[PDB]
């Protein structure tokens, strides 16, 4: 009932803007597949 | 059929992303939650997945097994709904976890972007956008998810 | 995000 679309080639681009930050944080992940933060 | 990034819509709306690699679709389990996807005419049965991962693959195992290297950045492949495909470089960070250190992305796309693949410099594809985190001040990190080849 | 952390 779902249905995929082709979106694009996976290629790295030369131009890309750069942004967001790298934190490094403490985190646990459940069984549900949910992270969460310590 | 061809390699590539796909939108997954649900008839319409996309409500997530995925990879097309050596004849197998990869996507988030929270994406189709296992339910078969249509391409064309075909139709895509889940082949594997797993909850607390948050992947499933269809027609196939799990294909991608490139690993960020701690180093470099990396660049989203995001997909929004409703907006061409673009790449965003990032420096990732990590999330640290009681199983070992996992990086993670400091970038913040709609719900509909779940699925859209994080890349290395040489465009393989390191993991999956789209299961994280939010800070105090509302921000989003995502892990870097990749499955096991 | 935006439903919720996924």
């Amino acid at each position: 009932d779902m249905y995929i679309e082709r979106a694009g080639d996976i290629t790295w681009e030369k131009d890309a803007e750069v942004t967001g930050n790298s934190p490094r944080l403490d985190v646990a992940l459940d069984e549900s597949g949910d992270f969460s933060l310590v | 059929t061809t390699d590539g990034v796909y939108r997954v819509m649900t008839r319409s709306t996309q409500v997530g992303v995925g990879v097309m690699q050596e004849g197998v679709f990869h996507t988030m389990w929270h994406v189709t939650k296992g339910a078969a996807l249509r391409s064309g005419e075909g139709r895509l049965d889940p082949y594997w997945g797993d909850v607390k991962q948050d992947l499933v693959s269809y027609c196939g195992p799990w294909k991608l097994d490139a690993a960020w290297d701690g180093l470099s950045e990396v660049q989203l492949l995001a997909v929004p709904p409703g907006e061409r495909a673009k790449n965003i470089q990032t420096l990732p960070g990590i999330f640290k976890t009681k199983d070992g250190d996992i990086g993670a992305v400091a970038l913040d796309y709609p719900a509909g972007t779940s699925g859209s693949p994080i890349l290395d410099k040489c465009g393989r594809v390191i993991g999956l956008y789209g299961n994280g985190v939010v800070i105090k001040n509302g921000s989003y990190v995502s892990a870097i998810t990749q499955g096991k080849r | 995000k935006g439903x919720x952390k996924k």
